[PDB]
């Protein structure tokens, strides 16, 4: 059966974390 | 050690005639870094773009040449 | 039993059907027939066109080997006469001038004395004049 | 100006060159201001962490979008008819015609059609519901997060690695061979055995019940006793229907060989024994180099021992050269990756692994073209970074008399003989092609010079192809090699001796001509790259080229003119030849496979011997469906491909402005424009901050080459996809 | 700005000085050549790197070399 | 040229009514049309001693030799 | 435009942000950064 | 004439003469014996 | 003067090749059924296929320079 919209929203919430980690890594590499 | 009428091989390693043979045109008194003058048959690349020839002579020191004659 | 996918054009129905209409390249009216009779002896594909075999076998030696030697002799002739003329013109006090204005007598003299080029080249190599030492040649910086 | 902080020469530039060259030299850490070796290595380590995280995010996004907007759970029920869906389309600029045209694959909205063949890959490894795809996407998100955090952490001052830790070659080789290769392949074999094969035999195995059900009815007893042959007993029958239990065996590790009768792909049990054996071999290989226990080989001793009497010093001091230079390592890695990428393409288009992927012709064509182009790019990069090594890292006194420094001793011979071979190939290949063209033009095509590719046909015979009647080796049923009772021989000979597959396609004269043309292209691109790399240190025209760096415009018009003299210019020239060779390669592959799929092999067999056949039966003929994607009468699903086709034909041409016209003209024009702006009332209020200037010479070459390459890739991609999809899809 | 260096192979032929359009070179007394003069580049901040000086040099390779570096308003030859 | 690119994109997207075509937003060369109309009327009054127009490209009858058109009006 | 996939409203807002809001913001910040004088 | 002979012996005239000679050789051999794919 | 001589040689060449190697007299009878032709190819290696049929039993290259119409307009 197809995905549920709650799954999509949860996927976005989960993907929030690698965004923050990537921002931190980029700022560290900028130094 | 050389004089006019000597066939020499070049060892400058940056000259155009490295490994070529040239004739000793003239040498002069001391106090000059590169006294010997060598004239070559094959001209080098010198000249502006589209020029018809180059330069057939240069100045070398004594230890940059090997004597053949 | 090589070339099980190839059959002689003499026994190829495609070649038999398509060889009746061969065009005439020259004004000679039989040149199509001559082409057909000469190409009947080759190996043909399913399209009725001759194919050549260059694996080295002597049964198909005319496919590549004979024209190979035919080319090689002429190319060696040209190269040897050119090199000989250049070498002999070098010590003429104006080799550069005689490269644009051809010395016709000497040019023809080298043209004639050039059929024996293989023997001359073999003799010269044994005499050391065919190649030069690497310490006697201009080199670019490493 | 602050930007770029890593270079002060660029930071004081008042023009717009500052921004361009700041972007250009950003990721070249080796020449930043005040850069140390340790800091360089640590920055590289963190950036590599970043690229890995990006790769994992990309894979997660592919999985997520397929699971969300795809038709996987309907594609599995009929892989031979349904079209896989890549992602949905949300274009507000769309009209109604495009909306009706792109509502394809039995969807309910505008939608794309996947040609990366991920549906086959997911089906083959046992994923049957989109919930599993979603779980994989989330897990990949978590993995990417972990790798980003790892980069951040190993960048911290107290977790910052030392220089010696970055120069431990033996330990890195051991760990990455045994662990990264051997252990990973062993785990993959375990995944195939424990999950993939049972799912292929109609058994649902997941995390909830994999720990209970054993893959084989006799679990781990024969493996330790030594009765391994039990696992190879009762394999899948030829009447096996993929994904069901109808006519399926219980064996897990077999050497059946050949192809699955239904999916026309390699047997999964063959994959299992293959990856397991490879894992064992790699684990044995990983215990080769000594780290700290005394046992093991040391690379320096090996290299210094293998000296030659003809090479003077042999492989002396090469360990220090390779360990100290990063460009040497990058060149070696790029060469290896390009070679094995080309290998991947060649051995995948002929030996498909994923189920039903041979039937879907468009995806096969796309995969071959994609990985072959990538291999070409990597091969160019190997030589480019090797030339950079020669410019920067090479030491003529540490490498004295070894093999590396001995190349420069006979570099003139290398370049001259390579140029001779390129000329010899090109002259006679073009002569044969033009001869055939002229002969056919005069209405007498029976006079074509048609050479049979005898040697390659002999190779096919040796592998066991009986069509040509050479009866040598495996084709000879009486030779020793064909009577060893090897378990793979019957199935393999069955697969090779059927024309229904791409396994060892039948070849003819046009194949001979095009292979020799490809050889010409390869030797010529190699000539350009090798000449550029060997002349990087210097030449007669510029004996001191090393003191000028790697990428400099020229040396002015003096000494006869010195345009395009740096090694960067050799790379820039060789890129064109790489593109041309890849074009020839892919055109040949595509035409031959179009003939094979349609069954009309005669078309290629006839018209591939002269160039007009290529122009008419391949270019002119197949373009009919593509360019009619949108018409004065309407529009169909190939409209986007026609638009991208024209887009590539436009960008390719746009690159010629930078490739042909040069700087001074544009600088004078820009001066006039500056005058015009400064004298315009109501426009002098707004003034620039960086003085506008024309693009630099090297930047111009790079930009032109970039536009050229993008157009070149996009045009052929659009043509290939559109032609194959309209004809078959 | 660009860097102009004169090596010890100069013969004091003065061609480089005359060929320079932005007045960067100069003739200074010397002893290593017959002409007893050598080339100097006191005003390299005004050099645009047009390579005319090198094109005028008659010695083998070049006794005068020009290496292009940081670009300023002068070295880029801008009038705006 | 952006007129051409815009027309291309509008056709590609299934928006033929947004194109720059004669059945859409029109760009009529009314000046050349007017000059053609004038040059067609020249034999009437503006050049009284002329029998036919200088060329049938401007307008008028269709001149055909054998079965092939020799010259006909070019709209 | 609309589709039958779950959470069909997500493209309606996500695509404009990644097409207008995100590019505008990043180019604005980059232009501000690349022009900040001093501190070379 | 000396100058006439010297002009006739210049590079372009001589290469044109040799090229036309070889072209004549090939043309005649192909008129009398056409369609020679190989030596049987 | 030299370029004038060259142009005159070219013009005389066109006139001669139309006089001798053309079907101008043939075309002059039925100009709506005979294609102009003034280049004839020697049959050597199969280029005799180029001497195509231009009508009226003449075989040669069809010309497009319009010399036949110019000559007829010259009487
Ligand atoms: C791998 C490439 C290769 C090469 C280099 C050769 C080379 C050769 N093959 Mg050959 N061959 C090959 C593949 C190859 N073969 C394959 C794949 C097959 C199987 C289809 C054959 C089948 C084959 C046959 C059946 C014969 C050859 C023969 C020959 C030789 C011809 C003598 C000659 O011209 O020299 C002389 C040159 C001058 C005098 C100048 C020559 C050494 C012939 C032979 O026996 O010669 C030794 C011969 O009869 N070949
Ligand atoms: C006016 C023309 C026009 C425009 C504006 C669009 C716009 C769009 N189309 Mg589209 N389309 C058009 C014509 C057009 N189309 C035509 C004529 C056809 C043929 C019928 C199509 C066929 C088509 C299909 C089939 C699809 C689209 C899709 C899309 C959307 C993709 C969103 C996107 O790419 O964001 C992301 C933006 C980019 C990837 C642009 C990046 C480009 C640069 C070069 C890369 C960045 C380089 C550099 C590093 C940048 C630095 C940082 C930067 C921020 C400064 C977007 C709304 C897709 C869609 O609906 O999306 C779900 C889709 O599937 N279109
Ligand atoms: C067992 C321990 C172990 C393991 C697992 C790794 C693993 C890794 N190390 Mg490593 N390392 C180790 C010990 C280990 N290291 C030790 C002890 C040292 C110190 C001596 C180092 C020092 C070190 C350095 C200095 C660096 C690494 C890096 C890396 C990463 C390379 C990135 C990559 O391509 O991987 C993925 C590779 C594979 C999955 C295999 C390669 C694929 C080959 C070509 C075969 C192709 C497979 C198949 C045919 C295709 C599949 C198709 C499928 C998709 C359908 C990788 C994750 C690099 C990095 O930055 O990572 C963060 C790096 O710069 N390591
Ligand atoms: C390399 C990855 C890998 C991993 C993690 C597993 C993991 C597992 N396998 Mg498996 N397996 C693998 C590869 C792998 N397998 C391969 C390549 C084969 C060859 C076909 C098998 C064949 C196999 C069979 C036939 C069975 C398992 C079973 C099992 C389960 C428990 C038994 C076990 O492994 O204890 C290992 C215990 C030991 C004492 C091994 C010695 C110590 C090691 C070296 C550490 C467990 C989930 C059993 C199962 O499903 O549980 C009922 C079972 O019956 N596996
Ligand atoms: C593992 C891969 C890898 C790595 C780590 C490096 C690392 C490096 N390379 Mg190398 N290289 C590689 C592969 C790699 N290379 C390959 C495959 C090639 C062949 C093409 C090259 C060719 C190459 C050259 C020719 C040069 C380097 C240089 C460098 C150094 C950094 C400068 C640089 O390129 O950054 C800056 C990079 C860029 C500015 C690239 C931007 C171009 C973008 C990505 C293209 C996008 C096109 C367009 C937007 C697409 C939109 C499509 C849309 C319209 C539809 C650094 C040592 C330089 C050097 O000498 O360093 C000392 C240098 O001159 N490399
Ligand atoms: C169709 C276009 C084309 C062609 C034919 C060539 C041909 C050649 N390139 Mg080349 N090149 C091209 C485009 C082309 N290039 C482009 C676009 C680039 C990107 C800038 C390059 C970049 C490039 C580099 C960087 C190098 C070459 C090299 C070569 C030579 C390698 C030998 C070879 O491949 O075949 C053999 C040669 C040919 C097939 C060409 C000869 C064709 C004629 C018909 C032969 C007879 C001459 C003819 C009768 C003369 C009549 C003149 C008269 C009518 C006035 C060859 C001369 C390499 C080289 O110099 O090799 C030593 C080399 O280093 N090229
Ligand atoms: C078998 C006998 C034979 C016959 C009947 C002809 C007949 C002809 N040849 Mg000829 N030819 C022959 C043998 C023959 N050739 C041989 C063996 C050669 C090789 C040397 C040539 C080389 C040759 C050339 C190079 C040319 C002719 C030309 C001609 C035509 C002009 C008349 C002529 O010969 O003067 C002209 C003769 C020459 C210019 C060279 C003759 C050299 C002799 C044969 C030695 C005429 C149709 C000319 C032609 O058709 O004009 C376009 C022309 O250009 N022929
Ligand atoms: C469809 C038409 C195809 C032609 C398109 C036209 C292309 C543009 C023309 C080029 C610019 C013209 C002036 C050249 C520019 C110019 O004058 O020289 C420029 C260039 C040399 O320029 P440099 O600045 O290097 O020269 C400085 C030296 O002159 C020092 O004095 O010379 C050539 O290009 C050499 C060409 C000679 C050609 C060698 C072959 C001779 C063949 C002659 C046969 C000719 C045809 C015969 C009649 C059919
Ligand atoms: C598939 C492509 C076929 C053509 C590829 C290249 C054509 C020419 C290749 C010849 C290599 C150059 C001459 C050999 C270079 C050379 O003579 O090196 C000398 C070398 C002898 O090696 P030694 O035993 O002295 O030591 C070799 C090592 O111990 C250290 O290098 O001879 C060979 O190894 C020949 C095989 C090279 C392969
Ligand atoms: C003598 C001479 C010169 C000089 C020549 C020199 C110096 C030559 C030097 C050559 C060297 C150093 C090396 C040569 C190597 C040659 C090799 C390796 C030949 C290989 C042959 C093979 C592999 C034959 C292959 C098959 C043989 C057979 C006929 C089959 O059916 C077809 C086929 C193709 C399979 C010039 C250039 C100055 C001038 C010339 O005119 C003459
Ligand atoms: C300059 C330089 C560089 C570069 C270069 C390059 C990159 C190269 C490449 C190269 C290459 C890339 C090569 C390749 C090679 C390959 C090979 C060598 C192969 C082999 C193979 C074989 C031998 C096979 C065999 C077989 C067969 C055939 C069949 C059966 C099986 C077997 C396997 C047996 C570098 C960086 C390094 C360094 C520095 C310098």
């Amino acid at each position: 059966m197809a995905l549920s919209d709650t799954q999509i929203l949860a996927a976005l919430v989960v993907a929030l974390l690698p965004a923050f980690l990537a921002f931190r890594l980029s700022t560290e590499l900028y130094k | 050690a050389l004089n006019r009428g000597d066939k020499v091989r070049i060892k400058r390693t940056e000259s155009y005639w490295y490994g070529d043979v040239g004739t000793v045109a003239s040498v002069e008194k001391s106090g000059i870094l590169y006294p010997v003058i060598v004239r070559f048959d094959r001209v080098n690349y010198n000249g502006f773009s589209g020029s018809a020839s180059g330069v057939n002579t240069n100045n070398f020191a004594e230890n940059e040449l090997e004597l053949v004659q | 039993d090589d070339f099980a996918n190839l059959t002689p054009c003499s026994e190829n129905p495609a070649y038999l059907a398509k060889s009746k209409n061969f065009l005439n390249t020259t004004n000679d009216p039989n040149s199509g027939k001559i082409r057909a009779e000469r190409y009947a002896s080759a190996l043909c594909g399913p399209e009725g066109y001759p194919h050549l075999i260059v694996d080295g076998r002597f049964t198909h030696a005319g496919d590549f080997l004979i024209p190979s030697i035919l080319f090689l002799y002429i190319a060696g002739w040209i190269g040897w006469v050119g090199r000989s003329y250049l070498i002999e013109i070098r010590e003429s006090k104006n080799p550069e001038m005689q490269e644009v204005v051809i010395n016709v007598p000497l040019a023809i003299k080298k043209m004639l004395g050039g059929f024996l080029w293989p023997l001359a080249a073999v003799g010269e190599y044994t005499s050391g004049k065919l190649v030069m030492k690497d310490s006697e040649i201009p080199t670019s910086p490493r | 100006t602050k930007f770029p902080k890593f270079s002060q020469d660029l930071a004081q530039d008042p023009t717009t060159r500052r921004i361009w060259y700041g972007i250009a030299t950003a990721h070249d850490f080796e020449t930043h201001d005040g850069m140390t070796e340790e800091n360089l290595y640590q920055k590289i380590f963190a950036s590599h962490f970043g690229h890995i995280a990006i790769i994992f995010l990309w894979t997660s996004g592919t999985l997520f979008h397929v699971a969300w907007q795809g038709n996987f759970e309907q594609w599995i029920k009929d892989p031979l008819n349904i079209r896989p869906i890549a992602h949905a389309i949300w274009d507000p600029h769309f009209g109604e015609g495009a909306v009706n045209a792109f509502t394809q694959a039995g969807a309910s909205n505008p939608v794309n059609i996947a040609y990366s063949g991920v549906y086959h890959w997911f089906y083959t490894i046992g994923m049957t519901t989109n919930q599993e795809l979603y779980s994989g996407a989330v897990f990949l998100l978590v993995l990417a997060s972990l790798f980003l955090f790892a980069g951040w952490l190993h960048l911290q001052p107290k977790f910052r690695p030392s220089l010696a830790w970055f120069k431990n070659a033996e330990s890195r080789l051991n760990h990455h061979l045994a662990g990264l290769f051997g252990v990973s392949s062993l785990a993959w074999a375990g995944h195939l055995v424990h999950v993939a094969i049972p799912e292929a035999r109609g058994q649902h195995v997941g995390w909830d019940n994999f720990l209970s059900t054993p893959p084989h009815p006799a679990g781990l007893m024969p493996f330790f006793t030594g009765n391994w042959g039990v696992y190879a007993a009762d394999p899948d029958t030829a009447g096996h229907i993929f994904g069901t239990s109808e006519g399926a065996g219980t064996a897990i590790l077999t050497f059946l060989g050949g192809f699955h009768p239904q999916t026309e792909s390699l047997w999964l049990t063959d994959i299992a024994h293959h990856h397991l054996a490879i894992a064992v071999i790699f684990i044995i290989a990983g215990h080769m180099y000594r780290t700290n226990w005394g046992i093991g080989h040391s690379i320096k001793e090996i290299l210094n021992a293998h000296k030659g009497p003809l090479t003077g010093a042999g492989h002396t001091n090469l360990y220090d050269t390779i360990n100290n230079s990063l460009h040497f390592q990058l060149g070696l890695a790029l060469a290896s990756l390009g070679v094995i990428t080309s290998l991947v393409a060649q051995h995948m288009y002929s030996l498909p692994s994923y189920a039903f992927i041979a039937q879907d012709h468009t995806t096969q064509a796309a995969l071959y073209t994609h990985h072959q182009y990538i291999a070409g790019f990597l091969m160019v990069g190997a030589f480019a970074h090797g030339a950079i090594f020669f410019v920067r890292d090479y030491d003529p006194v540490a490498n004295k008399d070894n093999v590396l420094a001995r190349m420069l001793e006979h570099k003139e011979a290398l370049i001259s003989h390579l140029s001779w071979v390129s000329l010899f190939l090109g002259f006679h290949t073009l002569g044969l092609y033009v001869h055939n063209d002229v002969v056919v033009a005069f209405g007498t095509p029976e006079k074509q010079i048609l050479i049979e590719p005898v040697f390659a046909q002999w190779i096919q015979a040796t592998s066991g192809k009986a069509l040509y009647g050479f009866d040598v080796l495996l084709s000879n049923p009486d030779s020793i090699a064909s009577t060893t009772g090897a378990a793979w021989l019957p199935g393999w000979l069955d697969a090779i001796n059927s024309g229904t597959n791409s396994l060892f396609l039948t070849i003819g004269p046009g194949d001979f001509l095009v292979h020799h043309a490809i050889a010409l292209g390869l030797h010529t691109t190699a000539l350009i790259l090798i000449k550029g790399a060997l002349d990087a240190r210097g030449s007669k025209l510029m004996p001191d080229k090393k003191d000028f760096g790697y990428s400099f415009p020229c040396d002015g018009p003096g000494r006869g003119g010195t345009c395009d003299i740096s090694a960067w210019d050799a790379f820039y020239l060789a890129m064109f030849w790489m593109l041309n060779t890849l074009g020839w390669l892919t055109f040949y592959w595509h035409w031959k496979h179009l003939g094979v799929w349609s069954g009309n092999v005669a078309q290629f067999n006839e018209n591939s011997t002269y160039l007009m056949g290529w122009f008419r039966d391949y270019l002119w003929a197949n373009s009919a469906q593509l360019i009619n994607g949108y018409n004065p009468y309407g529009v169909n699903n190939l409209s986007v491909w026609a638009w991208m086709f024209l887009f590539g034909h436009l960008v390719w041409a746009t690159g010629f402005m930078f490739l042909i016209s040069w700087r001074g003209y544009w600088q004078e024009l820009i001066e006039t424009i500056v005058w015009a702006h400064e004298r315009t009332p109501l426009a002098n209020l707004v003034r620039w901050k960086d003085k506008p200037v024309a693009l630099s010479i090297v930047q111009a070459r790079l930009v032109g080459l970039a536009h050229f390459t993008v157009g070149y890739v996009l045009t052929y991609a659009a043509f290939l996809i559109a032609s194959t999809a309209g004809k078959f899809g | 700005s660009h860097s102009v260096k004169i090596y010890d192979t100069c013969i004091g032929c003065t061609q480089c000085v005359r060929a320079c359009p932005l007045d960067v070179l100069e003739m200074v007394p010397w002893d290593g050549c017959k002409a007893a003069q050598i080339a100097s580049s006191p005003r390299t901040e005004d050099c645009v790197g047009c390579k005319r000086c090198e094109t005028a040099c008659p010695t083998d390779f070049l006794s005068i070399r020009v290496y292009l570096g940081a670009e300023t308003t002068r070295s880029m030859g801008l009038a705006y | 040229f952006g007129l051409y690119i815009h027309n291309d994109t509008m056709r590609a997207l299934g928006r033929p009514q947004d194109m720059f075509s004669d059945t859409a937003i029109q760009l009529q060369p009314i000046f050349a049309q007017w000059v053609q109309h004038l040059h067609t009327l020249a034999p009437g009054a503006t050049a009284p001693n002329a029998l036919a127009t200088a060329s049938y490209a401007f307008g008028g009858e269709t001149i055909a030799v054998a079965g092939k058109v020799a010259m006909m009006p070019i709209t | 435009m609309d589709g039958s996939y779950a959470a069909s409203y997500l493209p309606w807002i996500l695509i404009p942000m990644v097409g207008w809001l995100f590019p505008a913001v990043t180019m604005g910040l980059l232009f501000i950064h690349i022009e900040s004088e001093g501190e070379g | 004439m000396d100058g006439l002979k010297s002009f006739l012996s210049t590079a372009p005239v001589m290469i044109m003469a040799l090229l036309t000679f070889t072209a004549g050789i090939l043309i005649e051999f192909n008129r009398f014996y056409p369609d020679l794919l190989f030596h049987p | 003067f030299g370029h004038l001589a060259v142009v005159f040689v070219w013009l005389s060449g066109m006139y001669f090749h139309g006089a001798k190697f053309s079907n101008y007299e043939g075309w002059l009878a039925d100009p709506t059924h005979i294609k102009p032709s003034a280049q004839v190819v020697w049959p050597i290696v199969g280029q005799g296929i180029l001497n195509g049929d231009v009508g009226g039993g003449f075989h040669g290259i069809q010309i497009t320079s319009g010399l036949f119409y110019l000559w007829r307009a010259s009487g």
